């Protein structure tokens, strides 16, 4: 919108074409990560961590 | 048999002893029943329900 | 961020602002009663014995 | 429950106890007599009340 | 452990798969928080393959109630064990008995 | 108005002892005694182990190969390790051992203020011939119970993930009991005695504990908005490269407010800042609506 | 490992002989030990002088009837127990009740001595009925560092030394900034008017401090 357009041009920020869907720890629960498993579609390239 | 096993433990037949308030340090009128009860923690934990 | 100040602000908004307490089997109107909030450290609701 | 057992154990009398039969100016020194362990909580006593 | 028991808790603990029960009697070759390796006595042992019974203990993992399910060895290095004995306790079990 | 004092302190064990108080007036044995019991149980110096970094361990929920104890079990065992220090408020020790056999509390490297009250204490066992465990046991001093959960608020980069925080068990006292018996001193109408029989882990002397207890007890009787917040953020919040950050810190620039005052001239005159670093700084500052040579006039308020 | 002292007092007193004082932060569990040890000292042990024994002019006994007074001798003894006496360097003083008339004998009807001070002139000792109703007696005070009843004198009036009439401590949750839970200690006292509750607390706990003078 207009005020947002002014805001961006004042501060010079590129608004990303990507929205943040990242998985984050549920509010209030605190623990230690003991395991990580990555499942990949057969035929899609496995990432670095995987 | 219970009282008889209390005799072997040096502890009274009544199962009741004298107890003192940790606050005023004074004794509690009348003997109170103290012992060892097996107690379970069910999982209703408040940080879930809340 | 839960900055330390906000707590005191909460103590301000809680003071004269009542809250409603209700239980599951509501029968008579006393099944819902208003109280005055007292901030408590814990996840449990403290309810006056006489009620 | 707890409370009514409290007022019941408080307000009650046995046949003989500490300070049985004595007299006191008022409730103040009655409680003062009890808290010091001199007089039993339940004892037959004449006291001046207003 | 239940201080006041019945005598059933042993059966409940053992008959349920939570605890790790010895397949065959013998001595313990190796005792780790990970695994437990038992050298089988010759009488209970079969002629071929010789062999020792190695029990791989389940470690920390997700349960159905989102609780923890983990095993600990109740035996010590080089200990006599008999067939059908508790080698390891599961969660909420003490020495072959059931501690809830 | 006779004031009490102490008398024979009977030590029956490394664990516990009975301290006694002779001159006590009518009913004062209870008033002094229970009050003393309270402070004794509650407030006392303690040295309980806090932080522990072990060998190959990322979290307390794993098992190390060669030890039948789970890591969490080993932490729980360490929490029950009783040590006493003198000049240091926090010391870090180093534990090392290998081969088949129990690892006790005497297997740690001995430091200047380190005193192990239970050398026989079992930290963890060792099941294999070649299997070795090293760990840093960070022992600090404090009062009361400080769980591991409340320990993280301050945070401030506890990043060495190999470091497992443990609940603080700070307190010498286990059990305290006080009995008043009538004490007959040569000449006096009627006086009472105070037999305080206490239980300890050995890390505190009876006279010392009984002393501090009443020390604290009496000690209680002693009364008986303009500008940008962003300017005060540390330079690390700018998320510069390590080199630039260290250079700025070396030039006494610890906050953003300090950086925005400097000019390009002045920064290029520094011994360690090239054109690349300056480009980076100008980039990150411009990315947040800031720049160099910014004046805020009034550095600092309070 | 520094410690915590309170820092928000507010003595809210009703009238004069009554007081309700409060103490804001206090470390966990310190409120009960302070409140209690103090209550114990305040009640069971306190300097003060009231009445130990009073001779009877009409009779030799506590069980009898006086000509001119419908009050039993024990009744008048209770009234005497309720008399506020503050004495000076004189350790034991004795007064006289000389008076007669068609009306009640007050605390202002007692004899005035040098070192004796009665805080309450309106205090009622006993009534005086019709005519002359012969009455006057001698009253002996004494000191105690606690509360000593009449039966405790084995070798009679209950001696109420401690000026405290009533002592209570209420401990409630105390909130300070980022400190989770602290104790708030409220001491509420009632005295006989001889020594004000405020100083009374001080001297009371001062006894405590004297008891600890051999340790810290």
């Amino acid at each position: 919108t207009p005020e947002e357009k002014l805001l961006r041009a004042i501060f010079g920020e590129k608004a990303s074409d990507v929205k943040d869907s990242s998985l984050r720890v549920p509010n209030g629960v605190s623990g230690t990560v003991i395991d990580v498993q990555v499942f990949t579609r057969d035929g899609v390239e496995k990432d670095k961590r995987a | 048999e219970i009282k008889e096993l209390l005799k072997l433990g040096d502890l009274p037949t009544s199962g009741q002893i004298r107890l003192y308030d940790g606050r005023t340090g004074e004794q509690f009128e009348r003997p109170v029943t103290v012992g060892y009860m097996y107690m379970l923690k069910l999982n209703h934990l408040v940080d879930d329900k809340m | 961020r839960e900055e330390a100040v906000v707590w005191d602000i909460l103590d301000e908004v809680i003071r004269e602002h009542p809250v409603l307490l209700n239980r599951a089997p509501t029968l008579h109107r006393l099944g819902i009663q208003a109280f005055e909030p007292v901030l408590i450290e814990g996840k449990a609701i403290q309810l006056h014995p006489l009620v | 429950q707890d409370v009514v057992l409290g007022l019941y154990y408080m307000t009650r009398d046995c046949v003989n106890a500490k300070g049985e039969g004595m007299v006191l100016t008022g409730p103040k020194e009655a409680e003062r007599l009890y808290r010091s362990g001199l007089a039993s909580l339940h004892a037959r006593v004449k006291v001046r009340i207003t | 452990k239940p201080l006041v028991g019945t005598g059933m808790e042993r059966a409940v603990a053992v008959d349920s798969g939570v605890t790790a029960v010895a397949k065959r009697g013998g001595v313990v070759q190796y005792v780790d928080a990970s695994r437990i390796v038992i050298k089988v006595n010759e009488d209970e042992m079969y002629p071929g393959e010789a062999g020792i019974d190695i029990y791989n203990l389940t470690k920390y993992t997700r349960s159905n109630q989102n609780t923890c399910i983990n095993q600990m060895p109740c035996v010590s290095l080089g200990e006599p064990v008999e067939r059908g004995d508790v080698l390891a306790d599961g969660p909420s079990t003490d020495l072959g008995e059931l501690a809830l | 108005f006779l004031k009490p004092r102490l008398v024979d302190i009977e030590q029956v064990s490394s664990t516990h002892a009975k301290v006694t108080l002779e001159p006590l007036e009518r009913g004062f044995g209870h008033t002094l005694g229970n009050a003393l019991r309270r402070i004794l149980l509650s407030s006392m110096p303690g040295c309980a182990v806090t932080e522990v970094e072990i060998d190959g361990v990322l979290h307390e929920y794993s098992t190390k190969e060669g030890v039948q104890e789970d890591i969490l079990e080993i932490l729980l065992n360490l929490k029950g390790l009783a040590v006493r220090v003198q000049g240091k408020d926090e010391v870090i020790l180093t534990l090392n051992k290998s081969g088949i056999g129990p690892v006790t509390a005497a297997d740690i490297t001995h430091d200047g203020d380190v005193e192990i009250v239970k050398p026989q204490h079992v930290i963890c066992h060792l099941t294999d011939e070649n299997a070795s465990i090293s760990m840093r046991i960070k022992v600090q001093r404090g009062r009361g119970y400080v769980p591991a959960s409340t320990r993280i608020h301050s945070e401030e980069d506890e990043r060495p993930i190999g470091r497992l925080l443990v609940d603080a068990c700070y307190s010498p006292v286990e059990r305290i009991a006080y009995n008043v018996e009538a004490a007959r001193v040569e000449q006096r109408t009627d006086l009472d005695k105070l037999v305080i029989e206490m239980e300890t882990n050995g890390t505190i002397d009876p006279e010392e504990a009984i002393r501090r207890a009443a020390t604290i007890l009496a000690e209680q009787l002693e009364a008986f908005p303009e500008f940008d917040p962003i300017l005060l953020r540390p330079v690390d919040d700018l998320e510069l490269t390590v080199r630039s950050a260290n250079c700025l810190k070396a030039e006494a620039i610890h906050y953003i407010g300090d950086l925005v005052q400097r000019t390009e001239v002045e920064l290029l005159k520094t011994p360690n800042l090239g054109k690349k670093s300056l480009t980076e700084i100008k980039d990150v500052l411009a990315s947040r609506g800031l720049s160099l040579g910014m004046r805020l006039e009034n550095w600092p308020p309070a």
